C-alpha cells in the first residue's frame, strides 16, 4: 500500500519533467568552445562521425558544437537520472594521459572507474571473474571509446551485449553506432577532457543529493 | 520452465593433433524457445554429447530473438532471403493451413509460436545456414504498424472469405497523409519464376501437395 | 589461507571505486604511488632488498 | 524429453 | 543575442592563424620526462621539444617558451592502410624562451 | 540569416605547383 | 534473462521486446530513464563500408571572404613577427589587423583589391605596426 506512493512520489516524479535536475546550466556552447571541444585531421574521419562534423578547417575536421549541445544534454541528463535512481556508473578510458584525473573523478563521487586494461570478460563472465552475486554496472561513461591501438574499446561490444547503457564521447575518427548516447567531442585536449570530468562528476553528485533531499522531505511528511 | 529445447543437428567434428592423431568433437545444433515468439540457437562443442547438449543448451538462452507474429499464428508478411548460399522463400497463410516446411522449420516455428506457414529451402541445404538464414528473417519482418507509421496511411485487410468489408488492421498513430500512394500503373517488382509459373499452371510435381501428418 | 574480504554490500554497490578492474588492492597502490610521483614533481640498501 | 544427466554438486567444491 | 557557433567560429584565434606551417606561437612546458619537454600551445594536441642545451635549467613546467609550427597533428597513410595513421602529437620546433 | 557561416572558395591558400628545373626551356 | 545479439537491434528494442515476452521478470533500472528521455538515434549496430566510384564525403572545407585577404597578407609579409597566443580568445594578430582595415576601407567603396591593398598597409604603417616585406 505504501511502496507505490513511494515510488511514485520518487522514482517516477522526476521522470515527468524535462530538465530535473536543471544540467541546462552546468554547460553553454562558449563554454564548450573555450575547451576547446577539435577534431583529427580528415584522413582520420569515421564516416559514422560525419553527421556531427560541421566541416574540414585546412584538413582539421570541426565538430559542430551546436549538436555537441543537444547531444551533452541528453547524456548529462541520463547521467543524472541513473546517479539519483542509485545507479552503478563505471568510468571507462584507456588514454594514460587522464588515468589519474578519471580515477580521483571517480573516488570522488562516489562512482567507479576502470582506466587498467580491460581484461577479457570483465562484462560478459563477471559472474566466474567476481562471483555469482556480482551486481554489474547500470551505466558506463567511455570518456574515451578508444582503445591504444586507435580501435573501439571491446566494453563498448561488451556493454551492448549485457544491455548496459553507455555514455561516450565520440571524436572524429570514433565509431558512435553502439553507443547510446554519443557526445561528439574532443577527446584528446586536456581542457575538454577536464571539462568533461567536471561535468559528468557534478551532474552525479547533484542527483545523488537530490535524491537524500526528496526521501527525506517524504519522510518528515510521511510521520506527520 | 517456460522455454524448451530441441536439437537440430549433431555432428561428429574432428581435428588431427601430434599425440593422439584424430580428435574427435561432437557440434550440436540446438534451439530454445517458449512458443511466445522469444527463441534463440546456439552451437556446443564438447567431446562427450552431454556436455556439447548442455553447452548449448544453456547458452542459447542468452542469446533470444524476439519474433513479431500476426494474429499469434503466422507471420506479417511473405520473406524471400538468402543467407550465404541458402534461400528461403517463406509465405504467409491463413489459419489451418499448417506448417508446411522443411522439417528443421516445422521445429524451430514450434518454439516460435507461428501455427501457419510455408517455406521453400533452395540451394545448399547446410543446417547451419538455415537456422541462421530463418532468425534472420523473421526478426527483420515488418509488422503492419511498422508500415503504418513508415507511411503515415492506414493498412486496410481485405479477406476474400468477408467480402468487400475492410478491416483496417494498422493505422497511423501520428498525424495521417492527405495524399494518396502514387500508384503505379505496372510495378517493377521482381518477380520470383517458380511462383508465376505456379499460378500459370504450369509446374507438374509428383512431389508436390502430396498428403500427410499433421505438423 | 588469508582470505580478501566481500567487496560489496547488500545494496551490490561495491565497496572500493577501484573494484570492477579486478585488482583493486594491487591498481590502488599504482595509484597512490603515481600520485605521490606527481606532487613531488610539483614540490621540486645492501640490507634491504 | 531427453534428460541430459544432471550435474551433482560440484566435485571440486574449493 | 547569442553568439552562434559558427561566430566563434570565424573569429576564433586558430582560424585567423590559417595554415600553421612555420608560424610563430607561444607554449607552456605543462609536464617534463627527462629532457623531453611536453609544450602545450593552444592546439588540439602538445608538441614535445627537447630541452635545449644553451639554457635547459630555465624550462621548468609552467615556463612559456616561443616555438614554429610546423604540423598541427602528425598523421600519414602508409602503403594498405585504411586510414591514417595518428601521432597524436603536434610537429613544432623550440625557438626560446618568452620574456615579457 | 547569418552571415558568419562557411562560403564555397578554393583553398586560398593553395601554394603554385612546383617546376622542374628544365621547365619552359628547350 | 536478457539477449547478447548486440547486433540485433538495440539495447531498448531488445531488452522491451524481451519485457513483453515475459522473458524478463522485472525491466532493468535504466529502461524507465531511456524511454522518457531517449537519444536522438537508437544504438543500432551498423557495419562501416569503403566509398567506392564516385561516392564523396559531404564535409566541405570551412572557408571565409577573408582568407583572400589573409593568403595575399602572408604572402607579401610572412607570418608577423608578434607571435601567435591562441590560449587568449581576444588575442588579435597582425594579420587579423590588417584584414580588419582592409574591411573597413571596403565598407568605404574602394573596388580594387591591389588599390586597396596598398592603402591597408599604408593605414598600419601610419599606426606604428612594422611591415617588413620578404623583400
Ligand atoms: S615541371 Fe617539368 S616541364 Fe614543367
Ligand atoms: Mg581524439
Amino acid at each position: 500500500e505504501d511502496s507505490t506512493d513511494f515510488n511514485d512520489k520518487i522514482l517516477n516524479e522526476p521522470l515527468k519533467h524535462s530538465d530535473f535536475f536543471n544540467v541546462k546550466e552546468l554547460f553553454s556552447v562558449r563554454s564548450l568552445f573555450d575547451a576547446r571541444v577539435l577534431g583529427h585531421k580528415a584522413g582520420c574521419r569515421h564516416r559514422f562521425m560525419e553527421p556531427y562534423i560541421f566541416g574540414s578547417r585546412l584538413d582539421h575536421d570541426i565538430i559542430d558544437l551546436e549538436q555537441t549541445a543537444t547531444h551533452l544534454q541528453l547524456a548529462l541528463n541520463f547521467t543524472a537520472h541513473m546517479a539519483y535512481r542509485k545507479g552503478i556508473i563505471l568510468f571507462i578510458s584507456r588514454n594514460r594521459q587522464f588515468s589519474y584525473l578519471i580515477e580521483n573523478m571517480a573516488r570522488d563521487c562516489g562512482e567507479y572507474a576502470h582506466t587498467r586494461y580491460f581484461r577479457g570478460g570483465m562484462l560478459t563472465n563477471a559472474r566466474l571473474l567476481f562471483g555469482p552475486t556480482v551486481r554489474l554496472p547500470d551505466l558506463i561513461i567511455f570518456l574515451h571509446t578508444l582503445n591504444n591501438i586507435f580501435e573501439p574499446h571491446v566494453a563498448v561490444r561488451d556493454a551492448a551485449k549485457m544491455n548496459i547503457p553507455t555514455v561516450g564521447i565520440v571524436d572524429t575518427n570514433c565509431n558512435p553506432c553502439l553507443i547510446t548516447y554519443p557526445v561528439p567531442g574532443n577527446d584528446d585536449s586536456p581542457l575538454a577532457v577536464h571539462l568533461y570530468c567536471r561535468l559528468f562528476q557534478t551532474a552525479i553528485t547533484r542527483a545523488k543529493e537530490k535524491r537524500q533531499q526528496v526521501e527525506a522531505l517524504y519522510r518528515l511528511q510521511g510521520q506527520k | 520452465e517456460d522455454f524448451d529445447t530441441r536439437i537440430l543437428e549433431v555432428r561428429n567434428v574432428f581435428t588431427m593433433t601430434a599425440k593422439e592423431g584424430r580428435k574427435k568433437s561432437i557440434r550440436v545444433l540446438v534451439a530454445v524457445g517458449n512458443g511466445k515468439g522469444a527463441a534463440g540457437f546456439s552451437i556446443g562443442k564438447a567431446t562427450d554429447r552431454m556436455d556439447a547438449f548442455r553447452k548449448a543448451k544453456n547458452r542459447a538462452v542468452h542469446h533470444l530473438h524476439y519474433i513479431e507474429r500476426y494474429e499469434d499464428h503466422t507471420i506479417f508478411h511473405d520473406i524471400s532471403l538468402r543467407f550465404k548460399r541458402t534461400h528461403i522463400k517463406m509465405k504467409k497463410q491463413p489459419k489451418g493451413y499448417g506448417l508446411r516446411c522443411h522439417r528443421a522449420i516445422i521445429t524451430i516455428c514450434r518454439l516460435i509460436g507461428i501455427k501457419d506457414m510455408y517455406a521453400k529451402v533452395s540451394g545448399s541445404i547446410n543446417m547451419l545456414s538455415l537456422t541462421q538464414g530463418l532468425f534472420r528473417g523473421l526478426s527483420r519482418q515488418e509488422t503492419h504498424q511498422q508500415l503504418a507509421d513508415k507511411k503515415g496511411l492506414h493498412v486496410v485487410e481485405i479477406r476474400e472469405e468477408c467480402g468487400p468489408l475492410p478491416i483496417v488492421v494498422a493505422s497511423p498513430r501520428g498525424p495521417l497523409r492527405k495524399d494518396p500512394e502514387p500508384e503505379d500503373e505496372v510495378p517493377d517488382v521482381k518477380l520470383d519464376w517458380e511462383d508465376v509459373k505456379t499460378a500459370q499452371g504450369m509446374k507438374r510435381s509428383v512431389w508436390s501437395n502430396l498428403k500427410r501428418a499433421a505438423t | 589461507p588469508r582470505q580478501r574480504a566481500i567487496q560489496w554490500g547488500e545494496d551490490g554497490r561495491p565497496f572500493h571505486y577501484l573494484f570492477y578492474t579486478g585488482k583493486q588492492s594491487y591498481y590502488s597502490l599504482m595509484h597512490d604511488v603515481y600520485g605521490m610521483l606527481l606532487n613531488l614533481e610539483k614540490h621540486q640498501v645492501i640490507g634491504s632488498r | 524429453a531427453f534428460v541430459i544427466p544432471k550435474k551433482n554438486v560440484p566435485t571440486s567444491k574449493r | 543575442n547569442v553568439e552562434s557557433f559558427a561566430s566563434m567560429l570565424r573569429h576564433s584565434p586558430l582560424t585567423q592563424m590559417g595554415p600553421a606551417k612555420d608560424k610563430l606561437v607561444i607554449g607552456r612546458i605543462f609536464h617534463i620526462v627527462e629532457n623531453d619537454l611536453y609544450i602545450d600551445f593552444g592546439g588540439k594536441f602538445h608538441c614535445v621539444c627537447r630541452r635545449p642545451e644553451v639554457d635547459g635549467e630555465k624550462y621548468q613546467k609552467g615556463t612559456r617558451v616561443r616555438l614554429r609550427l610546423l604540423d598541427l597533428e602528425l598523421t600519414s597513410r602508409f602503403l594498405g592502410a585504411t586510414t591514417d595513421t595518428t601521432v597524436l602529437e603536434a610537429n613544432a620546433v623550440l625557438l626560446g624562451i618568452q620574456e615579457s | 540569416s547569418n552571415e558568419d557561416l562557411p562560403i564555397s572558395m578554393e583553398n586560398p591558400y593553395k601554394e603554385p605547383l612546383k617546376k622542374c628545373i628544365l621547365c619552359g626551356k628547350h | 534473462a536478457g539477449s547478447r545479439l548486440e547486433t540485433v537491434g538495440s539495447i531498448f528494442s531488445r531488452t522491451r521486446d524481451l519485457v513483453r515476452a515475459g522473458v524478463l521478470k522485472e525491466k532493468p533500472l535504466w529502461f524507465d530513464v531511456y524511454d522518457a528521455f531517449p537519444p536522438l538515434r537508437e544504438p543500432v549496430f551498423q557495419r562501416p563500408r569503403v566509398r567506392y566510384g564516385k561516392a564523396k564525403a559531404p564535409i566541405q572545407d570551412i572557408w571565409y571572404h577573408e582568407d583572400r585577404i589573409r593568403a595575399k597578407f602572408y604572402s607579401v609579409y610572412g607570418s608577423g613577427q608578434r607571435a601567435f597566443d591562441l590560449f587568449n580568445p581576444n588575442f588579435k594578430s597582425t594579420c587579423q589587423r590588417f584584414v580588419e582595415k582592409y574591411t573597413e576601407l571596403q565598407k568605404l567603396g574602394e573596388t580594387d583589391e591591389e588599390k586597396l591593398f596598398v592603402e591597408t598597409g599604408k593605414a598600419l604603417l601610419a599606426e606604428g605596426v612594422i611591415l617588413r616585406r620578404v623583400g
